[PDB]
């Protein structure tokens, strides 16, 4: 059985170098091309090329003009892959592939069964830091229906993940926290909101746990209504 | 080169689901599947040829310079996103994910006024929420002292609740304070099926 | 009526039985003289479909020459899989001479004489012959040496040109000839000659080739991308020592639209160590003879392969490729095919 095992992920700063690495077996090696698969997350596989076990031949894609390169140990049986001039655009999973068939001396198939687990690569400047909570205050009266919107503002933090919980994992009746989008700062930032009755404001007092491990940053925020 | 479309399908378990894929050239392709975190997986090549493991509920088709990929009877495993290959190139996909079928609900319009601690920063963000409504198609735009804006504003949607079925959406604004105090006027709009007329929650810089 | 069929060869050849060089040698035993009277049939309003890249004829003359190879060009030592080999590398003496391949009966060669036959599809004049020409098996990369010329107009060849991973042939109609030396009194130190004049011409000729497969794109020429010294420079054996180039000089963007009109010297290197073509390991030759070592050579191919990517631009890039030695074969073999009758 074709197997085609990946290094494991890794995090790097805008300007390093990976060697992401991709052990083969399960067949015989020379027979067949390897290709490099990436994938930024929200967009379309794109290819970055395919070497030769045999000479050691590389076609490297022209929509990544020098950013890469592909080697090959005929006797380890392993293929390699260096990201360099790493960017916010080289934040992607690499995918290492072989093709189907063959009964050929060479395989070159197009056609791919066969993929590695892939391997993720994230390139942000520096890090890590804590999340920032700002307040969400409904608050200058709604319309409608009542029922206030108030929430928090988990802004910038690296990396992933945070979790947060309302008055102590008390308030759980209609609580929707949204998951991460990275920012043009490469860092992280979600919101947290919660549908509370307008009649309860001034009595109830609602607090957001926010919770972030990597950083050790464990941040409790009091969400109010607005005074003017 | 390859025209892929849509690029979303919102069904539900036991429906049918079609992928179709336009082509440039006139080679062979595949149709891959892959399920939310893993790694792709092949199901359709050579046009409409099965993979192994596939069961005979997938179907790949061609027809002039176009592939079409159908899906009947939607099993769990058969939500994710699936891609058209030809050659080197790909598609850009297609997000087939799991839609529940329930009575239309009109969406809570709210717009939140950045916090006064974030604009000691210099970077405020309006933030317009919209939660619990149906379908997911919906649409929001923002209107700076009656302006369309683009190329600032992010999005983030939560996933179909168990209880209610129905969607919140996160629409985030952001802009930098020295041009967040030059207009006055700022608003969020909101266009949906469970809605005749696209409401609008306004407010005004500083006022309260 | 007949089909199209595959068999076991035979080769025909003039070696000399008085020779000690090691092609003669190798044929003395493996094949048989030649005819003196060819015999040749045109075949009036056949039409017959050829495809240079599926034929066995070319996967034949592989198992041949690396029979040759093995019991000739034995090394000092021999690396292979992680064991080491040792058996002695007496110097030999080292010039391809031209093979015919020839079907047994009941069998026959259709050739194709179309000229600017690009290698597959339908062939209008076809004539059959019990042998092929008389092909030397010249191994290199990224040029062909000493092979057959292109009858008419230069051929681009390619199983796809559309698929990136599919080598392009190029079969150059004019013989660009390419002198390489390595002068008597470093040692492995040399170089080639190549008149830039004739050369910087042809290559004018094949981007317009080119430009007619690729709907008039600009072509750029770039060196290999990477690999083992065999692919990266132009590889091939003269008078037993194995020559390595650096063809960068070759594929020179300016002189394709002056300064550029003078001779053209690439740098070269003889290696004792080499990676065997056979695909294996490394072997150890003993080091180069002394004196002024020789060989005048025709390009008269081009191996070349394009660039893939997902871009949207408008210019196509190729670079000198290769694959498998095979492809220099086929080069030679296209207008052949075994048919077996009825
Ligand atoms: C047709 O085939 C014959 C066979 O060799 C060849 O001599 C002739 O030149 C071909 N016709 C043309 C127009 O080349
Ligand atoms: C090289 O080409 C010339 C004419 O172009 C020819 O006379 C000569 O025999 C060729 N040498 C080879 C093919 O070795
Ligand atoms: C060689 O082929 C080219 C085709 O690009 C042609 O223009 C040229 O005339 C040919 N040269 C000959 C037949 O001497
Ligand atoms: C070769 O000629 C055939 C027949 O005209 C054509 O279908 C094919 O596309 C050609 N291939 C190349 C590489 O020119
Ligand atoms: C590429 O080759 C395939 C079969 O191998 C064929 O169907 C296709 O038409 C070829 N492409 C071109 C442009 O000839
Ligand atoms: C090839 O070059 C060598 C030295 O550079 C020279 O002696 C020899 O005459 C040349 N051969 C030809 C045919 O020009
Ligand atoms: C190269 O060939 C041309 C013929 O076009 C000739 O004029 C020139 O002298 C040759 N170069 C050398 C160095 O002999
Ligand atoms: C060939 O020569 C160029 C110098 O123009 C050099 O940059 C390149 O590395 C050389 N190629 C090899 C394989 O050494
Ligand atoms: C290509 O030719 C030009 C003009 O002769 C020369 O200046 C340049 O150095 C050449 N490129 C090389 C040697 O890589
Ligand atoms: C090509 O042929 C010439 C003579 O025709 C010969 O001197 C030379 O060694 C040959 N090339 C190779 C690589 O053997």
């Amino acid at each position: 059985e074709v197997r085609l095992r990946q290094s494991g992920a890794g995090f790097k700063k805008p300007g390093a170098s990976v060697r992401v690495s991709c052990e083969a077996s399960g067949y015989t090696f020379i027979k067949y091309y390897l290709h490099w698969i990436r994938q930024v997350p929200g967009g379309h596989p794109e290819w970055i090329g395919w070497i030769n076990p045999r000479g050691g031949q590389v076609n490297y894609s022209r929509q990544f003009p020098g950013k890469f390169t592909m080697t090959r140990d005929t006797i380890r049986e392993t293929a390699y892959l260096d990201v360099r001039g790493l960017t916010s655009d080289d934040t992607a999973v690499y995918y290492c592939v072989r093709t189907a068939d063959c009964e050929r001396d060479p395989c070159k198939g197009w056609v791919f069964p066969h993929w590695g687990q892939g391997t993720l690569v994230i390139v942000s400047p520096a890090s890590t830091k804590g999340p920032s909570v700002f307040p969400l205050a409904p608050s200058s009266k709604s319309t409608s229906g009542g029922t206030a919107a108030l929430g928090c503002l988990v802004k910038d933090y690296f990396p992933e993940p945070v979790t947060v919980s309302w008055n102590s994992g008390a308030l759980t009746s209609g609580v929707h926290t949204f998951p991460a989008v990275l920012q043009s700062s490469g860092l992280y930032s979600l919101s947290s909101v919660v549908t509370v009755p307008s009649s309860s404001l001034g009595t109830q007092t609602y607090i957001c746990n926010v919770n972030h491990k990597p950083s050790n940053t464990k941040v409790d925020k009091k969400v109010e209504p607005k005074s003017c | 080169v390859l025209t892929q479309s849509p690029g979303t399908l919102s069904l539900s378990p036991g429906e049918t689901a079609i992928i179709s894929c336009r082509t440039s050239q006139y080679g062979s392709l595949a149709w891959y599947q892959q399920r939310p975190g893993q790694a792709p997986r092949l199901v359709i090549y050579s046009g409409s040829t099965r993979a192994a493991g596939i069961p005979d509920r997938f179907s790949g088709s061609r027809w002039g310079p176009d592939y079409t990929l159908t899906i009947s009877n939607l099993e769990s495993g058969d939500f994710g996103v699936y891609y058209c290959q030809q050659y080197e190139f790909f598609g850009q996909g297609t997000k087939v994910q799991v839609d529940i079928k329930r009575t239309v609900a009109a969406p809570s319009v709210f717009i939140f006024p950045p916090s006064d601690e974030q604009l000691k920063s210099g970077t405020a963000s309006v933030v317009c929420l919209l939660n619990n409504f149906y379908p997911r198609e919906a649409k929001v735009q923002w209107k700076v002292d009656n302006a369309l804006q683009s190329g600032n504003s992010q999005e983030s949607v939560t996933e179909q609740d168990s209880k209610d079925s129905t969607y919140s959406l996160s629409s985030t604004l952001t802009l930098s304070k020295a041009d967040y105090e030059k207009h006055k006027v700022y608003a969020c709009e909101v266009t949906h099926q469970g809605l005749s007329s696209p409401v609008t929650k306004s407010f005004n810089r500083g006022e309260c | 009526v007949w089909k199209d069929a595959d068999t076991t060869l035979f080769c025909a050849s003039d070696a000399k039985a008085h020779e000690t060089e090691v092609h003669n040698v190798w044929a003395t035993h493996a094949c048989v003289p030649t005819d003196p009277n060819p015999q040749e049939i045109h075949l009036e309003n056949v039409t017959e479909n050829f495809n240079m890249w599926k034929n066995n004829m070319v996967e034949q003359m592989q198992e041949d020459v690396i029979s040759l190879w093995d019991q000739s060009l034995q090394p000092c030592v021999k690396l292979t899989g992680g064991s080491v080999i040792k058996q002695a590398c007496p110097k030999i003496s080292f010039d391809p001479i031209p093979i015919h391949y020839c079907t047994p009966a009941g069998y026959v060669i259709l050739k194709c004489n179309d000229k600017n036959f690009n290698g597959t599809g339908p062939c209008k004049n076809v004539s059959s012959v019990q042998c092929t020409h008389g092909i030397k098996p010249v191994v290199s990369t990224q040029l062909l040496l000493n092979g057959s010329l292109a009858e008419e107009e230069i051929i681009i060849r390619s199983e796809n040109l559309t698929n990136n991973a599919k080598t392009i042939i190029v079969h150059l109609n004019k013989s660009v000839e390419i002198n390489c030396t390595r002068p008597s009194n470093d040692i492995r130190k040399a170089y080639c000659e190549i008149n830039g004049t004739k050369w910087n011409k042809v290559l004018k000729q094949v981007t317009e080739k080119l430009k007619e497969h690729f709907n008039n794109k600009t072509i750029i020429f770039q060196p290999p991308s990477g690999g083992d010294l065999e692919i990266t420079m132009h590889h091939f054996n003269c008078r037993g020592e194995f020559f390595y180039c650096n063809t960068t000089q070759l594929f020179n963007n300016t002189c394709i639209g002056k300064g550029c009109n003078g001779t053209i010297t690439l740098p070269c290197k003889i290696k004792q160590i080499i990676n065997m073509w056979q695909g294996t390991g490394q072997a150890m030759y003993a080091p180069p003879i002394d004196g002024k070592i020789n060989c005048v050579s025709n390009i008269t191919g081009i191996l070349l392969t394009r660039d893939g990517g997902a871009n949207n631009t408008s210019n196509e890039t190729f670079r000198p490729g290769g694959g498998n030695i095979k492809d220099n074969w086929r080069s030679e073999l296209y207008k052949y095919k075994v048919v077996q009758i009825e």
